């Protein structure tokens, strides 16, 4: 089959230092902490989502991820990129690509508020379709 | 558990609860100055009563926590400034009548209107006409119709209120335990600080009088000058040895003599300083101006503005028919709203306003990384002085040349340098003695050195003596011409006017040395050094944090106000003024009048 993959960050920005660090930024894979993909093909994309705080401060506010640790770009999976195993977990597990998640209010300062934890054994199994 | 640790649980609460009235009050205040109608002005109230409330009363839940039992010097600070402040020993009633007072002068000095004696039907407002009258007109008798009747049809409405306010803001300020509300004010300058970092309010006054009778000179040599242009002008209504009549220097007060450029300059045949031709050849509109101020800031390493910022700024007069306040404001409204106010037009004049107001933004976006009680400037001259730092680069003929507002042939001659620093003589140099006199006058009427008897005589005694310029016609206290001036009206300090000025030179040496600009500092262009953009974004940044003394120290020399560096920004003025004048009668006498 196919399966899809949302990697999604959800933020709330007020608190003591609203320009410092966002407040709370809950993290999910598809609304749980951890996927592997187990059907042929599969995508995976990045979604952003501030919460509403009564401020145009918020969209100052980026949350979007880096080039981690390992071989990949996160738009690089999407790409017939081809795996034996692939599995995404939002907790730091064993031997695993790391894609951190910074943080920051219009470019000033810059604060890691999680990652995207990625594991995998080549193969040609699994197809990275990017549609 | 620890006294200081029992405040900090205080200083948490508070910084918390305040970010969200703050904002509440501030979003509701933009409504008004962008929309006024009774309904939000209604809004505005409530939301600032809120506000209020929750300040005057953890003001008073911050007494209780003693000052010499708290030894962290961040949780000191905080809890000094809650503390101290209040108009909030006033009786319910008496604290009612204030505030009537004081919305009865903002809106009275709102929606004044002088008529045309001939149309009865025309009549004309400060915003928009009578400005413009003041600004563009050459016509003695059309300045003396708009001089004296925003005096006499509004100044005089303001006088009973006048009164009734200084009895009551005395009142407020002796029983916060001030002398006289003048003094209530100068304590904008105290610190307590560190070791040899503290001042004193009563030493203000002092250090401002020192400063300005170094100005004195420059600045009766500029007046010389111009009274001997202004005479090709109004030939039989300028004495070549009188003040300078009022109604003929460019405002409605001759805050600034800027708009007398065109009647002063010296060499006119060469290309304009003032750029405002240029810009309107060039098709500028007003969201030209504030992104050519953008690019400024970001050139030197300072961000550019938040897609907020552009999205609920306010950068011309709305078409919409809404009625607005245009008296432009910087609004830091909290949670990183960043705003500006501005009804622009297409002016080096608001063109200079607008990097002053977006300087202002980046002082505010700098220090919201310090709690929020230490989120204000250093005093009140340092914000202005930031602000006013951007028009010194910003107005030097390199950086109009590199903008495109000089012609690409263009190329500075000490006759364009005697021209540049005329205009910005006329700004800067000009607004001096009206600052210091508009101030001495207000602290004396405080002081109650100056009866109700003398308000308007002591006042243009003064005016002939430290400013130089004389009523054009007498003025009986049926009037209170202080009053017709906006800050007066609307119940705000000015010195910050006069400290901003000997600053913003101070601060500019210093950034310019960092930028590695050799040669005079009137030549100086901070723009493109992300260098001395460091330096000064490391002290916007510290806030109120510190002592302003201290915070004079890291970025300039000293811990205090120095007048050198605005007398070698002005030194080749000085000496062809000097020159200029050799044959002419330097100085005033403060008795002949126009009648
Ligand atoms: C004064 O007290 C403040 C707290 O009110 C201290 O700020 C803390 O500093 C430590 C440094 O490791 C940080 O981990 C904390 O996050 C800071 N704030 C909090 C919430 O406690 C400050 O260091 C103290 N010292 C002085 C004199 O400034
Ligand atoms: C503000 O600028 C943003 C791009 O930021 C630029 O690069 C970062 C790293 C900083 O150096 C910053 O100061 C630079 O300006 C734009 O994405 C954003 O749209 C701009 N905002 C607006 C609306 O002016
Ligand atoms: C102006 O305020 C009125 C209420 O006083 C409101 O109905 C109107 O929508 C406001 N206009 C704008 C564009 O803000």
């Amino acid at each position: 089959q196919h399966t899809d993959i949302n990697f999604t960050a959800t933020a709330s920005f007020g608190g003591s230092c609203y320009v410092c660090k966002p407040h709370q930024v809950n993290i999910s894979l598809n609304g749980n902490t951890s996927v592997c993909v187990r059907t042929s093909h599969f995508s995976i994309r990045y979604i952003y989502n501030r919460v509403k705080s009564g401020s145009p401060g918020d969209s100052s506010w980026h949350i979007y991820l880096k080039s981690g640790t390992c071989p990949f770009s996160f738009s690089k999976l999407n790409n017939f990129q081809k795996f034996k195993t692939i599995c995404f977990s939002t907790v730091e597990v064993p031997g695993s690509c790391n894609f951190p998640l910074e943080a920051t209010w219009h470019y000033t300062s810059y604060t890691i508020v999680g990652a995207l934890y990625v594991t995998w054994s080549e193969g040609n199994s699994i197809t990275g379709v990017p549609y | 558990s620890t006294t200081e640790d029992l405040a900090k649980t205080f200083l948490e609460k508070f910084n918390s609860e305040a970010e969200e009235l703050s904002h509440q009050s501030s979003l509701a205040s933009w409504s008004y100055n962008t929309n006024i109608t009774d309904e939000n002005v209604q809004k505005m109230n409530e939301a600032g009563a809120r506000w209020s409330a929750f300040y005057e009363e953890q003001c008073k839940l911050a007494k209780t926590y003693p000052l010499e039992e708290i030894q962290n010097l961040t949780v000191k600070r905080q809890l000094q400034a809650l503390q101290q402040s209040g108009s909030s020993v006033l009786s319910a009633d008496k604290s009612k009548r204030l505030n009537e007072i004081l919305n009865t002068m903002s809106t009275i000095y709102s929606t004044g209107k002088v008529c045309n004696p001939s149309n009865p039907q025309e009549c004309l407002l400060l915003e928009p006409g009578l400005d413009a009258i003041m600004e563009n007109s050459k016509d003695y008798n059309q300045r003396l119709w708009a001089w004296e009747g925003w005096r006499s049809e509004v100044g005089k409405q303001l006088r009973p209120l006048y009164e009734e306010y200084v009895v009551l803001k005395n009142e407020m300020a002796r029983a916060n335990n001030y002398e006289d509300y003048g003094d209530y004010w100068r304590g904008d300058y105290e610190a307590e600080g560190p070791s040899g970092y503290d001042y004193s309010r009563d030493q203000l006054i002092e250090d401002v009088e020192r400063t300005f009778a170094e100005i004195k000179p420059l600045y009766e040599h500029l007046h010389a000058y111009v009274r001997a242009k202004l005479m090709d002008t109004y030939p039989s209504h300028i004495n070549p040895t009188g003040c300078l009549p009022a109604h003929l220097l460019g405002d409605m007060w001759g805050r600034f003599w800027t708009n007398l450029y065109s009647l002063t300059v010296p060499f006119g045949q060469k290309p304009n300083i003032d750029v405002t031709d240029a810009m309107v050849d060039q098709s500028w509109d007003a969201k030209r101006i504030f992104e050519e101020a953008e690019k400024f800031f970001v050139s030197v390493g300072l961000p550019n503005m938040t897609q907020g910022f552009w999205e609920n700024s306010m950068l011309t007069e709305p078409g919409d028919g809404r009625k607005v306040v245009c008296h432009p404001t910087a609004w830091d409204l909290g949670k990183g709203d960043f705003r500006i106010k501005m009804c622009t037009k297409v002016t080096m004049d608001d063109f200079l306003t607008a990097h002053h107001e977006m300087g202002h933004i980046q002082y505010d976006m700098a220090y919201a990384v310090q709690p929020y009680l230490l989120r204000n400037g250093a005093n009140e001259g340092f914000h202005e002085a930031v602000g006013e730092i951007m028009s010194l680069s910003a107005a030097t003929p390199n950086h109009l040349k590199a903008i495109g507002l000089l012609p690409p042939d263009f190329y500075e001659d000490s006759e364009t340098e005697i021209n540049f620093l005329l205009k910005q003589a006329l700004t800067i140099v000009g607004t001096l003695p009206f600052t210091y006199m508009l101030e001495k006058w207000r602290w004396m009427v405080f002081k109650g050195e100056i009866p109700k008897e003398e308000w308007m005589k002591k006042w243009w005694e003064m005016k002939r003596e430290i400013v130089g310029v004389v009523e054009p016609v007498p003025h009986d206290e049926t009037y209170c011409d202080p009053a017709a001036l906006f800050h007066v009206a609307n119940d705000y300090s000015f010195i910050r006017y006069y400290t901003r000025t000997i600053y913003q030179f101070q601060f500019q040496e210093a950034l310019c040395q960092t930028a590695k600009h050799e040669g005079p500092l009137h030549k100086c262009d901070i723009s493109n050094s992300t260098e001395a953009g460091q330096k000064l974004l490391q002290m916007l940044s510290l806030g109120k944090s510190e002592p302003w003394t201290l915070a004079l120290e890291r970025i300039v020399g000293v811990k205090n106000m120095d007048v050198r560096p605005l007398l070698n920004y002005f030194e080749p003025l000085f000496t062809w003024l000097k020159d200029q004048n050799k044959n002419s009668f330097v100085g005033w006498s403060t008795n002949w009048s126009p009648y």
